[PDB]
């Protein structure tokens, strides 16, 4: 994020730990459910 | 001449018994043996083991000269057999058999390692941090 | 008996050489136990062959195998191997010609079996680390077939391709029209079927 | 001059001998000859650029043994002997290697397993025991 | 497997990946970024090449052709006759201390494309290994449009405090030996 | 000089002692600009031939046509091929096959041993 | 049932753990002494004791029987009686015309110099694996006796096959060697070939 | 395994040797008894069994699963004992079939 030319507001993670450490709980919970939502998605199957 | 058309022809003799028994003394070519330097030599039954069972010590030129320690071959010939095949000045071959065949190995002279008063606890600290001064301070 | 034949044929025992001086010749290997070393190793393996089909060397229960990228050839004489029986082919034909089967057609009144056609050399056992080295033809009509083909240099020959099926895998029919995994489901329901 | 010397004389005198591994049936022949100081006669014939040793075996021993020379550029060998005397001698280097092979090839095989037979054959129990009641 | 780009051994898929994810995994078996790219950046080729180049990892291990250790205590006379040049170069680097250098000399090769891929400068590997070891690891290095890329490495010393005061605090290392310590580290350590 | 010139100035590990014949080590005589090889145990030392000690990372060995020992081509199970001309005997009948190691790392080209007694001989293409 | 082969050397790859490749011997006949098998002659990675030469993977170890604690193999070499590196080297090398085999095993000769004698590498042996105790003697010959019997038993339980095993060592070292330049490929652990 | 391996085993390397601790607190005058056994051939009977009575039968494989009998025979080996005491004597050795 830090380097110069980097988006810094599109750039993102497969890992949760670390999206914790730098952005904090609120972008785990997004992060995290996006995460569970490509595995499904990936697998074909809808999940409400 | 004669030596490209030559044919020899000698007669095998095979003693049943002899007083003497008979050995090999075998060397490594890697050894470099020099028999012209063999002014004198010793040979005694090896003390390691403090006599019919045990490895051969050879001293050569004794101190001075090269130490060699032999070891019995280890094989044995079941299935085959070893001979020495002498001439004999009435113009014929004596065969004898191998009652043994010694390996002969190189002994260091004063090469020296203690490796008993620190050199173990020295390598639980080694780093080839040093070889050469650890040898001197004996 | 292994180990005399190698050491009155030409095989050098380990403390009569210096290894730097003879290094490159080929390594003998024995229930993987290292006897020595041999200079010459086509024609000693040849020679064991010969002697193994000529039943001077138990068939059954000995493999020998040749590695010649290592320069090695180990030969086992252990209990636990698997083998199967296999046909000799030897010049890009069979070995086993039709006077043989005449011969084993005349055994309702003949005493001449199985036995005697491995005598005949025409058949030997086949271990799977062997079976590596192999180069095995699937048919007679493919060994023929070679003068188009791209391999022209088999060894062995399969007496018959469905035998890699086991018992349960034989009572089924035209098992290769099954989608593969009908095929296991049916080896077990075999068991449960009762008679 | 001491018992744990020793003698050199053969060493200086450059004395060389011939090494030859031979098989059991010839060294069994030459035991059943025992010493009466004949076993058979080994001859060698030289070329101009080619040189060929054998052995031939005597006939009353009977009632060609090509040998296949060995270098000996890679061990060095001598011999020492062990006399009845307690005096240690050193007979002469070892010159040459050799092995020697059989001129019959398969025939030779039903020897080897008669041969085979003679080493291998106690009984492997095997017998049963049909039965026993003492 | 699902087959796609280029990429791929990429992110577990499926039920591994719901129980590494589930889990909260410190150790995740393919952690990956999503990098977006911005200005003329985000549109070129090259450009992208070069901020890639800042962000890729490489280790000068990963840069290195060869390596080799060398015996020549005084330049002016080297061993290596072809680097005879290189002297006439460096005859007015630090001439004093030519008298302190150490006999035991590092080469090491360089691949021409490889450190073109890197659009990396040999100055900067000079400075990078002598800022991070410090003035100790004296280097110098060659013209960029030779034929061979060679880096020229020796050993110099602090001067003053070194004239055996005591038994040098050392333990008599042998200098050699450290020169392959030096090479160990200045691989697997070197973030250029 | 050329860059045409090989890279072989002897990697060289054994010359080892010759007294008890042990491993030697560099170490240096600041008196007369002279490399010596010792043995760590005995005060036998000897100078060196060429100032290199170590070398690593050829990173280019080709091993293409070392190692790969002649003997290979009596297999029955490499390809025999009709492609001709060993390019030192008048006779077709070159064996062939990729690699044959782990570190070849990628290589899809293939090695020719001609199998007929005159040659042995080895190459690529 | 199903089992692992015996007597036979299989260098395999386990990048899991300390060690880089691993070459392991069961060994036993099963028709003899019955005992039991174990032979590890391992590869080390992964690691730098800081200015010693940093490099871990050439730093090639020997677990033995009833050993509590991992050996450097050129030990096992010098206990077996050889002194000299040439001879341990011609024991391992074979073609002798391959240096970069020969600085490969360099760094094991180095760590070797404290113990170049067999009695007290011997004793290196005992420390490392008996119950400590003053009698230095007596676990020498306690060292003898594992070597010579518990070490190999396919290979020989006497003095007069202890030279043949350390023939066998060295196929073991040099095997492990050819995995590790990558002039060899490994051994798979599942190819019935290695299973009886 | 009956041919080869169980004769294997018994004829391989288990010969043993006893000796009582004689000339205790005293003795002297001779050598301590001490007695050798070795184990020789080896032999199988077919399978067998044994009614109350005491009586030996050929058994047969069925009449053992409906009685639940062991199908399995009774093993036999040649024993020695050897003495070849202190002095006295060196032979009386005594074939036994067990």
């Amino acid at each position: 994020l830090s380097e110069k030319d980097v988006d810094p507001v599109r750039t993102t993670s497969n890992d949760i730990v670390e999206i914790f450490t730098v952005l904090g709980i609120e972008a785990v919970r997004k992060a995290l459910e996006r995460e569970l939502y490509h595995v499904i998605s990936f697998d074909g199957s809808y999940v409400n | 001449g004669p030596s490209s058309q030559n044919v020899t022809e000698y007669v095998v003799r095979v003693p049943k018994n002899t007083t003497k028994k008979y050995n090999i003394m075998a060397f490594n070519a890697a050894d470099k043996v020099n028999f012209a330097t063999w002014n004198q030599a010793r040979l005694e039954r090896d003390l390691s083991n403090k006599p019919e069972d045990q490895p051969w010590l050879l001293r050569v030129n004794g101190k001075s000269g090269r130490k060699f320690k032999g070891i019995k071959k280890g094989g044995v010939t079941e299935n085959t057999s070893y001979y020495i095949f002498t001439q004999c000045p009435d113009g014929a071959f004596e065969a004898f058999p191998v009652h043994n065949w010694y390996n002969f190995t190189p002994l260091a002279r004063h090469r020296t390692l203690t490796a008993e008063e620190a050199e173990e606890e020295w390598e639980r600290r080694n780093k080839v941090l040093n070889h050469f001064s650890i040898m001197q301070q004996r | 008996p292994i180990l005399e034949f190698l050491e009155e044929w030409s095989m050098e025992n380990l403390e009569e050489i210096s290894p730097a001086a003879i290094a490159d010749a080929t390594k003998i290997f024995v229930n993987g136990c290292w006897v020595g070393i041999h200079k010459d190793p086509e024609q000693l393996m040849n020679t064991l062959r010969k002697l193994r089909r000529q039943m001077d060397i138990i068939v059954s229960e000995v493999s020998m195998i040749r590695d010649i990228r290592e320069r090695e050839i180990r030969i086992y004489t252990d209990a636990g191997r698997i083998c199967r029986p296999l046909l000799i082919v030897e010049k890009q034909k069979l070995l086993l010609k039709k006077r043989h089967i005449d011969q084993l057609k005349e055994r309702e009144y003949n005493n001449y079996s199985w036995q005697d056609l491995v005598a005949s050399g025409v058949v030997e056992y086949i271990d799977t680390l062997e079976e590596e080295t192999v180069m095995l033809a699937m048919t007679p009509d493919d060994l023929q077939e070679k003068e188009v083909a791209y391999c022209s240099t088999y060894t062995h020959c399969e007496i018959h391709p469905s035998m890699i099926l086991g018992v349960c895998a034989s009572i089924i029919p035209f098992p290769d029209h099954n989608q593969s995994p009908r095929n296991t489901y049916q080896s077990a329901m075999g068991k449960q079927a009762m008679g | 001059a001491e018992r744990g010397e020793l003698d050199l004389t053969g060493a200086k005198q450059n004395t060389g001998v011939w090494l030859v591994k031979v098989p059991k049936y010839l060294s069994q022949q030459w035991a059943k000859a025992s010493g009466r100081g004949e076993v058979g006669k080994l001859r060698i014939a030289k070329t101009q650029g080619r040189t060929e040793v054998s052995f031939t075996l005597n006939e009353d021993l009977a009632n060609e043994h090509p040998f296949v020379l060995q270098s000996v550029g890679g061990q060095t060998l001598t011999v020492f002997t062990e006399s009845s005397s307690d005096k240690l001698s050193l007979e002469g280097i070892v010159v040459q290697r050799a092995e020697c092979r059989p001129a019959a090839s398969e025939n030779y095989m039903r020897l080897k397993r008669l041969q085979i037979e003679e080493s291998s054959k106690p009984v492997r129990l095997s017998q049963q025991l049909d039965k026993v009641v003492t | 497997f699902h087959y796609a780009g280029v990429s791929a051994k990429n992110v577990t898929l499926g039920v591994p990946r719901l129980k590494e994810l589930i889990n909260i995994s410190k150790k995740p078996k393919t952690p990956s970024l999503t990098v977006f790219l911005l200005g003329q950046s985000a549109r070129d080729a090259e450009r992208a090449k070069d901020i890639l180049c800042r962000l890729e990892h490489t280790t000068l291990r990963k840069v290195t052709a060869n390596t080799a250790i060398y015996y020549d205590p005084n330049p002016q006379s080297t061993v290596v006759a072809e680097d005879q040049e290189w002297v006439n170069v460096y005859y007015e680097m630090p001439d004093f201390d030519v008298a302190r250098i150490s006999p035991w000399l590092l080469r090491v090769e360089l691949d021409r494309k490889h450190m073109t891929d890197r659009k990396l400068t040999m100055e900067q590997i000079a400075e990078k290994i002598n800022a991070g070891f410090g003035d100790d690891l004296n280097c110098i290095f060659n013209d960029d449009n030779a034929e061979k890329l060679v880096l020229r490495i020796r050993i110099m010393n602090s001067d003053e405090n070194k004239m055996q005061e005591e038994e040098e605090v050392v333990d008599k290392m042998d200098d050699d030996v450290f020169l392959r310590c030096i090479e160990s580290n200045m691989l697997t350590d070197m973030t250029l | 000089m050329e860059p045409d010139g090989t890279y072989e100035p002897g990697f060289v590990g054994i010359r080892f002692c010759q007294e008890c014949n042990n491993m030697l080590y560099p170490k240096e005589d600041k008196e007369n600009r002279i490399l010596l090889y010792a043995c760590r145990n005995c005060d036998y030392q000897q100078e060196a031939d060429n100032s290199c000690i170590y070398v690593n990372k050829i990173t280019h060995e080709v091993d293409e046509l070392t190692q790969i020992i002649a003997d290979v081509s009596q297999d029955p199970t490499l390809p025999r091929t009709e492609d001709h001309p060993c390019q030192k005997c008048g006779h077709k009948e070159a064996v062939f096959f990729q690699s044959h190691s782990a570190r070849a790392e990628d290589a899809m080209r293939l090695y020719y041993v001609c199998t007929a007694p005159h040659c042995g001989h080895r190459w690529t293409e | 049932q199903e089992k692992m082969a015996t007597n036979t050397v299989y260098v395999f790859a386990k990048k899991d753990s300390k060690y880089a490749y691993t070459g392991e011997c069961r060994s036993c006949l099963e028709n003899s002494s019955r005992p039991t098998s174990t032979i590890w002659v391992s590869m080390l990675a992964r690691g730098g004791q800081g200015a010693k030469k940093s490099a871990i993977g050439q730093r090639i170890v020997a677990t033995l029987p009833y050993i509590k604690q991992e050996v450097p193999i050129i030990i096992v070499f010098r206990a077996l009686g050889f002194v000299s590196d040439r001879d341990i080297l011609e024991h391992i090398i074979y073609d002798f015309e391959d240096p970069e085999m020969m600085e490969m095993v360099k760094p094991s000769l180095d760590e070797a110099f404290v113990i170049q004698e067999q009695n007290v590498a011997l004793n290196f042996i005992g420390s490392r694996g008996a119950k400590p105790g003053v009698t230095k003697e007596k676990r020498i010959k306690y060292a003898k006796e594992v070597l010579q019997k518990e070490m190999l038993p396919h290979v020989g339980v006497s003095d007069f096959c202890e030279t043949k095993k350390a023939y066998f060592l060295g196929y073991m070292v040099h095997r492990l060697l050819l995995a590790a330049l990558g002039r060899r490929e490994l051994d798979d652990r599942d190819h019935y070939g290695n299973k009886r | 395994f009956i041919q080869m391996s169980v004769q294997r085993i018994v004829e391989d390397a288990p010969p043993i040797d006893l000796q009582a601790e004689a000339q205790h607190a005293s003795g002297e005058v001779e050598e301590p008894p001490r007695y050798l056994l070795k184990f020789e051939q080896i032999y199988l009977s077919k399978p067998t069994h044994w009614e109350r009575d005491g009586a030996p039968s050929p058994m047969m494989p069925n009449e053992a699963r409906l009685r639940n009998l062991t199908y399995s025979a009774p093993l036999y080996v040649d024993i020695t004992k050897t003495v070849i005491k202190e002095g006295e004597e060196q032979l009386q050795t005594q074939h036994q079939k067990t």
